[PDB]
């Protein structure tokens, strides 16, 4: 039960239904945990990374795609120049 | 020749391409009063003194010429109850509303006590007080331009200085004072109490009056002498004349024979002399504005609330000034002293000190605060019983509560002066001892740090006002003793501001409480203040915007004057955070390219515009801090105190 | 190890995302990573409010009354609430419009919300894959292409889920067939729908295919154009991202203005307090972008441009006249809307309101009458009224208005000054001719030439961002209490007391806290108890900000000397703490002034959510 506080919320008579059961169980709630634990496990890789940055060998000893290849040399994407611009076009 | 040198600043300003700039201008008011060392520094130290009585004296005539001309002081001689006003307004635009505007500086409760009953003596008054001017401005005149040096008065005739000051100037003028009570204020009040008419207060001097129709010495005469708006004068006039008593007896029985500013040149013993000076009337102004309500001294005074009131915040917020000008002076004093090895001891602590007294303000801080922010979490959390108050948690103020002693013949103030304290006077309290100490802390670290410091190593070698010494060593912005006291000046106003808002809700508590009725004798807590000054949501709900409906809803009512100072004092203290957050350069930078377009259209001014220096900046925003804040205070607190009181 | 000072500390918090200089990840692959990894944020957070809708909430007696219901953000289970504080709180209420939008989109069970969150966790671990593995491959990913293709999805999305999708035929399959078939799902009725007061899904849905194709044959036509006249001449990481933050705050700002004015959500105008929350958000984060992007085109000025006969060397060539013209027209907004404002002050202090000067804001009312309004409600302009007109929730002006328009474009013309000025004095000053060599912010240039407080190009923004949230507190005053006269019918408290400032304190600021200031007192709590609390910790942090922007450095400097002093000095820790181990400094001016700014406008943010929360609650 609760104190209304504010004109609107007396006004109006709007009432804070609260539903009769959860509404997320108990298994399903793990499911999304467990789900959150691998987006964990990769925002952990994603942090090492970025951290040590981007070793030198890799964009210099791996050879570049066709598509990067291609793209470098007619300059899109981006490429030809010094930007990142998402919304290039 | 004197009206040419008169202008000789601007002269020697113009006279240097170096001074042809708008900070050469903000210099010369910023170093008008700061009479540089020479020969005949002390002969211009006593005559600005004389020249500002001179003001004073000024400012006391208009006021009795208003009190005479502009008054209706005869009305509240006929019924106190009425609304003292003594500055009519004229019908210019439209302000004839607020035409009335009730004076709340306690004037006529003044004059009623020197025994004034007619506008002509107050027309009387304000005459002589003209005079009085025109002799002080003519003795400033004479003694800055035909006199002797005065450079002895401090370290040769101090002695014959302290020694006048304490028989002539204290004792006799105490004296005197008794005299005009006992003669002239005593018996006037008593005849208008009486209302059996008042004669001239001459005829009061004959020998033939009631100093001689009867020779009894206590508490009885004609009729039934039974006045206690008289009393109050009667022991004004006891304490006047044991005073000149005891002073011109000790005067005589004391040694006087220690000079402490031997080692110190004239413009530093000049200097200090004017620290220790701001400090006594600073501490003497906060001890009046507390005895002001504490104890009754002038007819019909506790009756008038606003007066009280305003009386008791303008004697506080002017000791706070002078405490703090105290501080400032003595860091002037020590940095520009050449050998000022009298403080050794303390320059010698320097680190010791300040770091106990940063101990003390941490400590005193958390603290307090936290017990209001512990009280706000508790009563937000629903847990009233865990809060710091009186049905929860007591914090009594044990130590307040006990004054018995011996009596030996002693009587009143023997006790609390009857008055419980409970928890919220205990955290205010601490709250305030807080605040002081911080103000402290900020001040002695200035006067501490003025010649040298860790960071800085010949800060003495800058003099006391100076912006900085680079952004180097990490930054060393606002280290110079001025800046000390450009933010002392800050904490000065919080502190005051703090005290200032206890007094006004516990007085208003006061007042509700008697306004129980006379059957209505349990008040128990609800002191208003009591039951809500203990969280900061209290005050904010409670004082704050539970005051302010006076304040804000007076417009069309003769407090609209109030209202619009208030809006004025917040436009005021936000354009102080403009000159305070901001820097010199970018406004420099802004005045580059509005100059251009200036040289654009062949304006070019000479005195080439440079905006206000660092220095001049912080000052000119923390004018506008305090001028902001203690306006809004101020109209916060009349609009408040005259629409409901 | 770690000898090092505190000011250490906030010397690389300041720049640690600053990965131009960063030369480890310094390639725009890892911008383009980062860009992946804010993404993961975003959907993680998506996803933290729509489980918490869908685990503690009444989504499911939402939809049955979105008019009676009060939504529920998540459950409260504080340790320090007392019993009754327990039994007093429910949970949680909701101050987004995320059951609105949930409601519209066609959710209408908990099972779909619960899909949704693991649909949210799932696209934020793609997010992080594709952050692993930074490549010029995945900078293909991205452009004005693919943000309409993913409109183009969210129209297909809506018609999927519109409320007449059910009297749909099947296009595909059967046929276009009628225009009513269409109508089922894409419409064009424009303006408010009733009932649900707001736009028809199928409005949003047609809108977005519409946007979705019409953004495709921009993109196109921008390539071509960019086919003949290929000319990357000037190529910044600043100045892509000057370009993307000013358009991301115009949106953002149209957003706000177009949200409340035509609410594309079921049921939002219904609930006052979630639309008051919404304008006000996304007003001041489109303020911020705005900013943003002054920010970064004056760090472009100071370390990516070189100087040109361009756009941009003629803008700089002639800078005096844009600060001095900008100047005067600050000068001449402010200097009126203060004095007409102080005249109305007087008149209505003088009790004489009539004598005020109210200038009617003629042009605006124009404007409103001859395009916007179908009815004569002015009749200036024009007095047609409309056959068959549609609805909104347009205001209707007043003289009041004409005062506050002008007081925001003060504000905005100072903050753009202000903005512009430090950009263009980037390239140096006659007090400092030579900032084009330290850098985007610096402390000073010491007390040398009078004083070089403040002349730093950053600290152009720290001076500009006052007068941003100066700005958006002044409009949104002006929303507020506009929205709050019309709810409260009044409607003419507002448009005689907004003539004088008077009236905008004991009106709106004043009247408006009586609700919020009772959320805690001796009596007892209430629902509002959080949110005085939270008035007073932003008033808190305000103050704390004023601490940091009047007191500078040096003083503090000493004074923390002092205080090392008497830890080196004191017993029992001189054995332990030597001060040779992360030295305890004051902080930098920047870093003191950025800190200053931060408390500043967390303080200004916190405290004006918790009055708009219970003024409007
Ligand atoms: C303590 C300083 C002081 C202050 C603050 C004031 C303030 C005021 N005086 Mg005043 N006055 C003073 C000293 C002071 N007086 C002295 C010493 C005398 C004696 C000569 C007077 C004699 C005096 C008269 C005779 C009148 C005022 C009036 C006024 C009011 C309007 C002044 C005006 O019209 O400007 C005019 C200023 C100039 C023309 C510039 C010269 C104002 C409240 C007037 C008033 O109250 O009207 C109802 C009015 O008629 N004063
Ligand atoms: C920029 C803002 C602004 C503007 C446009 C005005 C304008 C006006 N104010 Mg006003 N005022 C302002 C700010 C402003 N004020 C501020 C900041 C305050 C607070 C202090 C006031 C307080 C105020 C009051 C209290 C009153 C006014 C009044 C007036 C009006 C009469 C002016 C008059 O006769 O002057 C007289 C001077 C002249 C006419 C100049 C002489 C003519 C020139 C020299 C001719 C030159 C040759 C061509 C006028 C419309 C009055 C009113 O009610 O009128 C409606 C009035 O009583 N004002
Ligand atoms: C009985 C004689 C007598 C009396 C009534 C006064 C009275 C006064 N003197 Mg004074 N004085 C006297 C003798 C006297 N003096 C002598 C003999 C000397 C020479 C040593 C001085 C040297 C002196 C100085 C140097 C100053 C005063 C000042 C003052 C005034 C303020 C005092 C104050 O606040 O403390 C201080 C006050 C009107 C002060 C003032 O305001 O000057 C006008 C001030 O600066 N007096
Ligand atoms: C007995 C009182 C007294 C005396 C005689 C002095 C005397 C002096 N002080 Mg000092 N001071 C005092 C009290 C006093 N002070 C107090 C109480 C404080 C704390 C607030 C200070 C703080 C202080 C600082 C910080 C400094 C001085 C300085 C000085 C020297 C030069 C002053 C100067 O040129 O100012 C010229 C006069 C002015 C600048 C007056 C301008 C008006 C002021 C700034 C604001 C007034 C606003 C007004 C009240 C509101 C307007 C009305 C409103 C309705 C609009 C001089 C020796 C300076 C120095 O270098 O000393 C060697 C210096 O730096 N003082
Ligand atoms: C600084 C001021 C202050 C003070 C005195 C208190 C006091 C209290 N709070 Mg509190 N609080 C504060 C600020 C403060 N609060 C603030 C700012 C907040 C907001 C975050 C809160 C939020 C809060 C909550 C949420 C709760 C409390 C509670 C409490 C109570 C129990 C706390 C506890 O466990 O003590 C722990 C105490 C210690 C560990 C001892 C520290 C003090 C020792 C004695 C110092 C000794 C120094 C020594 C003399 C040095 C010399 C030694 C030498 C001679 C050898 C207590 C009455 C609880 C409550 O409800 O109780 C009523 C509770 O639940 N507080
Ligand atoms: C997508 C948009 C975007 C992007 C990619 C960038 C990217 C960048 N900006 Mg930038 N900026 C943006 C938007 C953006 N900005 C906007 C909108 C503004 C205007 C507000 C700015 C203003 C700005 C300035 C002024 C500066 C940058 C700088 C930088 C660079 C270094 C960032 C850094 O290390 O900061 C460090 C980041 C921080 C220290 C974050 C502060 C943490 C916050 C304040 C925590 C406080 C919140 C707290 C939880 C609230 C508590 C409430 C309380 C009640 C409890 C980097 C390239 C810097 C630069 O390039 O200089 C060379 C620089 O000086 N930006
Ligand atoms: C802009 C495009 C867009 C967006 C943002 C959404 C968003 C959404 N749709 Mg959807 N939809 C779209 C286009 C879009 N739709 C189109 C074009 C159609 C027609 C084919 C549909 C048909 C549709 C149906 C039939 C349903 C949804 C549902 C949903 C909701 C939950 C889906 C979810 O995360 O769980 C499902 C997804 C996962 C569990 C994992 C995510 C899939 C991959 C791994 C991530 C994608 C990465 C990304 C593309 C980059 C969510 C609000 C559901 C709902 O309840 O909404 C009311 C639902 O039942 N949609
Ligand atoms: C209430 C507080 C306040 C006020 C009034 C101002 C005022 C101003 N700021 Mg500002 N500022 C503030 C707080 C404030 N600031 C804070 C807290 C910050 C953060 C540090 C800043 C940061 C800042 C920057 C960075 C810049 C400004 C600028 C400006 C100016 C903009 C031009 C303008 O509006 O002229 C109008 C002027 C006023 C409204 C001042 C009051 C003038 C009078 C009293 C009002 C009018 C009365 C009447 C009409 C005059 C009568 C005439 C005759 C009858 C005598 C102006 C002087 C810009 C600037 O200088 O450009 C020119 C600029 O670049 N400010
Ligand atoms: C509600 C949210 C509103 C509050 C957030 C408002 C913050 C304003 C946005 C401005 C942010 C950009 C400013 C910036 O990065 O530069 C602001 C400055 C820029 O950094 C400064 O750069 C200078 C040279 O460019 C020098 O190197 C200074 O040493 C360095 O501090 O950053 C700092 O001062 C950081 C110090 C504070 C770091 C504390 C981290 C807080 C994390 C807690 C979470
Ligand atoms: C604005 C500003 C300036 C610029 C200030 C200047 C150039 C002073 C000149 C202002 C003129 C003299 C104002 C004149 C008075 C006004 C017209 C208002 C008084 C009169 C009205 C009430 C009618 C600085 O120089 C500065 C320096 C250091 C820190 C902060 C700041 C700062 O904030
Ligand atoms: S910011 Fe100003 S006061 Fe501080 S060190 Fe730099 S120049 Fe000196």
């Amino acid at each position: 039960e609760r104190i209304p506080g504010g004109k609107f919320t007396k006004a109006q008579g709007k009432i804070v239904a609260t539903p009769d059961e959860d509404g997320f169980t108990d298994s399903e709630v793990a499911l999304a945990l467990i789900i959150a634990a691998v987006v964990l496990y990769l925002a952990i890789e994603v942090t090492k990374s970025l951290f040590y940055g981007e070793d030198p060998e890799t964009t210099a000893k791996g050879p570049m795609t066709p598509f990067e290849k291609r793209v470098v040399e007619k300059g899109l994407f981006g490429s030809r120049g010094d930007s990142y611009s998402p919304f290039r076009p | 020749d004197f009206s040419k040198a008169a202008f000789g600043s601007a002269t020697g300003l113009v006279a240097k391409a170096a001074s042809q700039t708008t900070t050469a201008i903000w210099n010369l008011h910023a170093d008008a009063h700061d009479f540089s060392n020479s020969s005949y520094l002390s002969k211009q130290v006593f005559a600005a003194n004389l020249a500002h009585i001179g003001v004073v004296f000024i400012w006391l005539s208009g006021m009795h010429f208003h009190g005479a001309y502009f008054s209706n002081y005869l009305d509240w001689l006929q019924d106190p109850s009425i609304a003292p006003t003594a500055q009519q307004v004229s019908n210019i635009a439209n302000q004839s509303v607020l035409n009335p505007i009730r004076v709340t500086s306690g004037f006529f409760n003044l004059w009623l006590a020197e025994g004034i009953t007619s506008t002509y003596q107050l027309k009387v008054i304000a005459a002589f007080g003209l005079i009085a001017s025109a002799l002080c401005f003519l003795g400033s005149y004479f003694h800055m331009h035909s006199s002797t040096s005065f450079t002895r008065v401090l370290n040769t005739k101090l002695t014959s200085l302290s020694t006048h000051h304490l028989v002539g100037l204290l004792g006799l003028g105490s004296l005197a004072w008794a005299g005009h009570l006992i003669h002239i204020s005593l018996p006037v009040n008593i005849l208008l109490n009486a209302g059996v008419a008042v004669p001239s207060p001459h005829s009061l001097l004959s020998s033939k009056a009631v100093a001689t129709i009867v020779e009894q010495l206590s508490f009885s005469a004609l009729t039934s002498s039974d006045g206690y708006v008289w009393q109050p004068l009667v022991y004004s006039a006891m304490h006047h004349f044991a005073l000149a008593l005891v002073l011109i007896v000790g005067s005589i029985f004391l040694s006087t024979a220690s000079n402490p500013l031997m080692s110190f040149t004239v413009g530093s013993s000049w200097h200090l002399v004017l620290g220790v000076q701001l400090f006594v009337t600073g501490t003497a102004s906060v001890l009046y504005a507390q005895m002001s309500n504490a104890y009754p001294v002038y007819p019909y005074l506790l009756t008038d609330h606003p007066t009280v009131v305003s009386l008791f915040v303008h004697h506080m917020w002017i000791g706070g000034f002078f405490l703090v000008g105290a501080f400032a002076h003595l860091s002037i004093g020590l940095v520009r002293d050449t050998l000022p090895q009298s403080f050794s001891v303390v320059l010698t602590q320097r680190d010791i000190i300040l770091g106990h007294l940063t101990w003390v303000v941490a400590f005193l801080g958390v603290h307090s605060f936290g017990l209001y922010v512990h009280n706000d979490t508790m009563q937000a959390l629903g847990r009233p019983d865990d809060m710091f108050s009186d049905n929860a948690i007591s914090l009594l103020p044990v130590f307040a509560r006990w004054s018995t002693l011996t009596l030996n013949s002693t009587g009143s103030a023997v006790s609390v002066l009857g008055v419980e304290l409970s928890t919220a006077d205990f955290m205010v309290t601490h709250i305030h001892a807080f605040t002081i100490h911080t103000t402290v802390l900020i001040l002695v670290k200035g006067f501490l740090y003025a010649r040298s410091s860790r960071l800085v190593n010949d800060k003495y070698k800058l003099d006391f006002r100076y912006p900085c010494d680079g952004p180097g060593r990490g930054g060393t912005c606002q280290i110079s003793p001025w800046d000390h006291v450009f933010l002392g000046l800050f904490w000065m106003y919080n502190s005051i501001s703090v005290v200032i808002f206890h007094f006004f809700w516990e007085y208003q508590s006061n007042l509700a409480s008697i306004k129980a009725s006379a059957g209505g004798s349990i008040r128990a807590l609800a002191s208003d203040f009591e039951l809500n000054s203990i969280n900061t949501n209290g005050w904010l709900r409670n004082f704050l915007w539970s005051g302010a409906a006076q304040v804000i809803q007076s417009y069309g009512s003769p407090l609209a004057a109030y209202g619009l100072t208030f809006l004025a004092s917040h436009f005021v203290w936000a354009l102080s955070l403009m000159f305070l957050f901001s820097g010199r350069g970018y406004w420099q930078e802004l005045i580059e390219s509005v100059l251009w377009a200036h040289h654009k259209l062949y304006v070019v001014p000479h005195i080439q515009p440079r905006a206000l220096s660092i220095t001049s900046g912080r000052a000119v925003g923390l004018t506008h801090y305090l001028l902001g804040g203690i306006g809004t205070t101020w109209s916060f607190f009349l609009a408040r105190i005259v629409a409901t009181a | 190890y770690g000898r090092c000072a505190t000011q250490r500390y906030f010397q690389v918090l300041g720049n640690i995302h600053d990965i131009e200089l960063n030369e480890s990840l310094n390639s725009p692959q890892a911008i383009q990573a980062l860009s992946f990894g804010q993404l993961s944020v975003i959907l993680l957070w998506l996803a933290a409010y729509t489980f918490h809708i869908g685990w503690s909430g009444n989504f499911e007696a939402f939809i049955d009354n979105p008019l009676g219901v009060q939504p529920i953000n998540h459950f409260v289970l504080d340790p320090h609430y007392s019993q009754y504080k327990v039994d007093t709180t429910i949970a949680a209420l909701t101050n987004h419009p995320i059951y609105h939008w949930l409601m519209t989109v066609g959710f209408t069970s908990n099972a779909q919300i619960y899909r949704f969150t693991l649909g949210l966790e799932i696209t934020a671990a793609v997010m992080l894959v594709l952050s692993l593995a930074p490549s010029v491959g995945l900078l293909s990913m991205g452009g004005l292409e693919v943000v309409s293709w993913i409109s183009i999805c969210w129209a297909g999305h809506l018609v999927n889920f519109a409320p007449g999708a059910a009297n749909l035929t099947n296009v595909v399959m059967e046929g276009p067939g009628s225009l009513g078939n269409l109508m089922n799902v894409l419409t064009f009725n424009g303006g408010i729908q009733l009932g649900t007061q707001a736009l028809a899904v199928s409005d949003v849905a047609h809108h977005h295919v519409a946007i979705g194709i019409v953004g495709l044959w921009i993109s196109a036509l921008l390539r071509v154009s960019k086919y003949a006249w290929n000319f990357n001449t000037q190529s910044s990481y600043h100045l892509d991202l000057s370009l993307s933050l000013t358009v991301g705050g115009i949106l953002t700002s149209l957003l706000a203005q177009q949200a409340y004015v035509y609410p594309a959500l079921s049921y939002l105008p219904y609930d006052y307090l979630t639309t008051t929350s919404l304008y006000v958000h996304h007003q001041y984060i489109g303020a911020f972008l705005a900013t943003g992007g002054f920010v970064h085109g004056g760090i472009f000025l100071v370390r990516d441009y070189t100087l040109s006969n361009d756009l941009v060397g003629k803008l700089l060539a002639t800078k005096a006249t844009v600060i001095s013209t900008l100047s005067w027209i600050t000068l001449f907004l402010g200097f009126h809307a203060t004095g007409l404002y102080m005249h109305n002050d007087a008149m209505a202090a003088f009790g004489v309101p009539q004598k005020q000067i109210i200038i009617e804001p003629v042009f605006a009312e124009f404007i409103q009458q001859v395009f916007f309004l179908g009815t004569p409600v002015y009749g200036l302009g024009s007095a047609a009224v409309s056959s068959t007109p549609t609805l909104s929730f347009l205001p209707i002006i007043s003289g009041g208005d004409f005062l506050v328009h002008h007081a925001i474009a003060l504000g905005l013309h100072t903050t753009v000054l202000v903005l512009i000025k430090g950009a263009l004095d980037s390239q140096g000053s006659y007090l400092f001719p030579d900032k084009q060599s330290f850098g985007y912010g610096f402390a000073c240039d010491g007390p040398g030439r009078g004083g070089t407080c403040d002349i730093s190009t950053w600290d152009s923004f720290y001076l500009a961002f006052f007068w941003v949230n100066n700005t958006v507190a002044w409009f949104t005053y002006y929303f507020h209490w506009k929205v709050l006269s019309l709810w409260q019918s009044s409607t003419a408290v507002f448009d005689e007391n907004s003539l004088y400032l008077m009236g905008w304190f004991r009106d709106y600021l004043w009247q408006n806290c009586a609700a919020l200031l009772s959320g805690y007192d001796s009596l007892g709590s209430n629902d509002l108890a959080v949110w005085a609390w939270a008035f007073l910790l932003a008033h808190l942090a305000w103050a704390t900000g004023f601490m940091f922007l009047i007191s500078w450095r040096g003083y503090w400097q000493e004074l923390i000397d002092t205080v090392i002093y008497m830890h080196l000095k004191a017993p029992f820790f001189n054995e332990i703490w030597s001060a040779d181990v992360v030295t305890p400094v004051a902080l930098s001016i920047v870093q003191a002034r950025f800190i200053g700014l931060a408390h500043y406008v967390a303080g200004f943010i916190l405290t004006y959510l918790a009055f708009v929360v219970g003024a409007t609650s």
